[PDB]
DNA sequence: TCAATATCCACCTGCAGATTCTACCAAAAGTGTATTTGGAAACTGCTCCATCAAAAGGCATGTTCAGCTGAATTCAGCTGAACATGCCTTTTGATGGAGCAGTTTCCAAATACACTTTTGGTAGAATCTGCAGGTGGATATTGAT
DNA sequence: ATCAATATCCACCTGCAGATTCTACCAAAAGTGTATTTGGAAACTGCTCCATCAAAAGGCATGTTCAGCTGAATTCAGCTGAACATGCCTTTTGATGGAGCAGTTTCCAAATACACTTTTGGTAGAATCTGCAGGTGGATATTGA
């Protein structure tokens, strides 16, 4: 009954992750905690983006997160912006920004 | 009158309008066609998954919008406000797209 | 079917301007449009060429969305939203 | 005659509901998040993969995943990650 | 212990230019070049195999990996020598 | 084996590096061979150009600067190593015309 | 400690870069960039060190760190 | 009193330095900088002689590239005196800042 | 150009620090046999893709007009290159001692493995419902008097 | 200092394309008994890595001058945005034919697993050398009159 995920108190599939590691050819063998450790990092990171996205969708008056929100989220938090610096988000658009000089006198 | 917005008023209006949204700016068909033309020149008799094309377009358009910013910055840097091929050329060089 | 030709022109100037506005540009020189098509054709070719190469390797006649996503990956331009 | 393709939607959704009980996520949105997890997963596992080799050690222990995080993740994101990762593992073992 | 390609690099340097010799550092660069390329070709082939749900890196993979990895001409010649070396291995 | 494939580069060495490299479950027979030759070839390609670089400066010993001068002058190799830095290589002689007198 | 990177050296570096005339503020700016570079390349390097339980930072540690930064270096695998 | 016009040496210095490969930054001040920095991350650290060379070759070689790009930036604005702003642009476009 | 500087540059030359060649042992690479199996050949169901048809109204084009930008210039304050000085901080060269990477050698704990249960997820139908598309005043913002 | 002229803002409405749910099967974790390894933990090496010590020699730091470069102002042709009228062709929706992905099987040609036999390639001396490092002497390229 104790799915490895529940033992770690994680929401992500710890077993799923363990397997991907084995079949990914990252190493001949995988420790018993790695998948748990990593599964938690993907959870945290995921939870981190939803946190800022959900809000972005709140500001906009929407109850459903769309990509755009996701974009606004990642490009406004310095760190995520960098972690996903070479990442392109389909249907994301870009942060509103107009060079000062351009504006009217 | 006739009412005439001074040059730059509509340009900024657009800049604000097109940044607040996220719809593709190139028309879907001409792009498709363009893609197929180019792909046909690499291997005849190819079939494209409807989305494979959306991808290319999602990327191409993101790429160029991204190029224009760096472009625009170079013009600003040369005191100008009008982006010119010269600006684009510098932006790509710096970038490493074609040193 | 039909003969595809000079379709890099399908990329209308109004659009290129649009792409530029979203970019932040407020004043576009006139020589810009032909320049842009130039870069776009080159960017596209590379992304497509690579893509099609992944296609051929899987001995398939269809260009899948993943073939594009992997291509973009090699090119560094990582894409989210089309193939997990 | 079926073809079950897996994803993280179930998990991405269980998490969205912990942070925003009233918020939801559309199709595309989910697909974006699915990519994000996969990418990140590939980066972490890839880096770890390289550390074990740089050290001639045939196995990827969670200790490698952690350095992978530190090297891969920037700033506080890393701190909270490393933190969150440990809590899960220490607990898991005591299970 | 602690190997390299130093030996070979030199054998090849002798074929193209029997009269010339290579420095230590230069030979060290050449030795770094081999590894990187090796690393790239392998890593790439490695992925093609994965994308295609196949658990074995064949020479066909190394090749496709080369077309993706190497530019214009280098790619062509690199493919030939690759295909040219394989035939001779299978002949006898 | 390498001698069988008519190469200088070690087919075995490579085959060993591939199997133990985590690249995939199994390595085909001709893979290591093919790759080896591609590894040789490329080398020859750089040496021949650097070699010339040597004689080009009245030397007979290829050093770093000889490689860089051979790598950054060829468009293709330059592209292939465009994100590579050669230690003790220096830069190619280049001065913008705008900087010139007149 | 960073001020050790003497102004004359910076000019020499810029000279190789094809630079002809150098502003005065540059020097400070260059030290900042230069510092951030090293700060980033070593951080990833030592991390690689620590993980190997070592106390001594070998060259391979710098090489590996220079690769993550996409600043690959040749000739130091020896 | 023989005086070289201003800017004549520069060109001669460029021709000089571009023709050479030796490192430019003085070794000791550098190695010092290395150790100092590394100590902000770890204590009782020992750089194996070559490790510090790897860093110098790397570091110096980077600065040069940046300068080449900063030149074009300075040139692009019609100037000919690399300014700090130019360096900033160059880095911003590069994806560093 | 003429001339009076300073600067490079080949033309040769002499030893020492790298180079390259030798001379011999372990770690691999290559063999021989017995095992496993991965994916090429061979169908074959069925999504998905290529195509054709029609209507229409969202836009791409083209031509005017003229606002205000960019490019050409003029002009002089002052930043920063060329220099000749005076000094100290970098080079280097051992020499010695000692923290420390690197090796071996037992092995306890941690993994891998091969089955056998037992769910947790994914692939559809069945229910909901944000909000995409429009509608209209209420606001600003702009540009002309 | 005003006032039309418009484009943008927000809140409100309401059906339906796009989520949310609700159920069944089953590919995949999970639970256990075995069959290996793995990578520490002590033990010692020979490293290489700091540490002083101690001179000279560039190479750095300064204070002077003033060449000419970077900025600030003008000026004006004309490049490019704002508009408006035209009517083209991209969009939308549906409907099919069928090419060609993929899901299953069938099975050798091929890669892996041991357990040995032979040879190659890395090391550390041993026997060369290429370039460095200085030296003239004479064009070269600058620069003042
Ligand atoms: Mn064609």
């Amino acid at each position: 009954a104790k799915t490895r995920s529940s033992r770690a108190g994680l929401q992500f599939p710890v077993g799923r992750v363990h397997r991907l590691l084995r079949k990914g050819n990252y190493s001949e063998r995988v420790g018993a905690g790695a998948p748990v450790y990593l599964a938690a990092v993907l959870e945290y990171l995921t939870a981190e983006i939803l946190e800022l996205a959900g809000n972005a969708a709140r500001d906009n008056k929407k109850t459903r997160i769309i990509p755009r929100h996701l974009q606004l989220a990642i490009r406004n938090d310095e760190e995520l912006n960098k972690l996903l610096g070479r990442v392109t988000i389909a249907q994301g658009g870009v942060l509103p920004n107009i060079q000062a000089v351009l504006l009217p006198k | 009158k006739p009412h005439r917005y001074r040059p730059g008023t509509v340009a900024l209006r657009e800049i604000r309008r097109y940044q607040k949204s996220t719809e593709l700016l190139i028309r879907k068909l001409p792009f498709q066609r363009l893609v197929r033309e180019i792909a046909q020149d690499f291997k005849t008799d190819l079939r494209f998954q409807s989305s494979a094309v959306m991808a290319l377009q999602e990327a191409c358009e993101a790429y160029l919008v991204g190029l224009f910013e760096d472009t625009n910055l170079c013009a600003i840097h040369a005191k100008r406000v009008t982006i010119m091929p010269k600006d684009i050329q510098l932006a790509r060089r710096i970038r490493g797209e074609r040193a | 079917r039909k003969v595809l030709r000079d379709n890099i022109q399908g990329i209308t100037k109004p659009a290129i301007r649009r792409l530029a506005r979203r970019g932040g540009v407020k004043r576009i020189s006139g020589l810009i449009y032909e320049e842009t098509r130039g870069v776009l054709k080159v960017f596209l070719e590379n992304v497509i060429r690579d893509a099609v190469t992944y296609t051929e390797h899987a001995k398939r006649k269809t260009v899948t969305a993943m073939d594009v996503v992997y291509a973009l990956k090699r090119q560094g331009r990582t894409l989210y939203g089309f193939g997990g | 005659k079926r073809s079950r393709k897996e994803s993280y939607s179930i998990y991405v959704y269980k998490v969205l509901k912990q942070v925003h009980p009233d918020t939801g996520i559309s199709s595309k949105a989910m697909g974006i998040m699915n990519s994000f997890v996969n990418d990140i997963f590939e980066r972490i596992a890839g880096e770890a993969s390289r550390l074990a080799h740089y050290n001639k050690r045939s196995t990827i222990t969670s200790r490698e995943i952690q350095t992978a995080v530190r090297l891969l993740l920037p700033g506080e994101l890393a701190k909270h990650a490393v933190s969150e990762g440990t809590k899960a593992v220490t607990k898991y073992t005591s299970a």
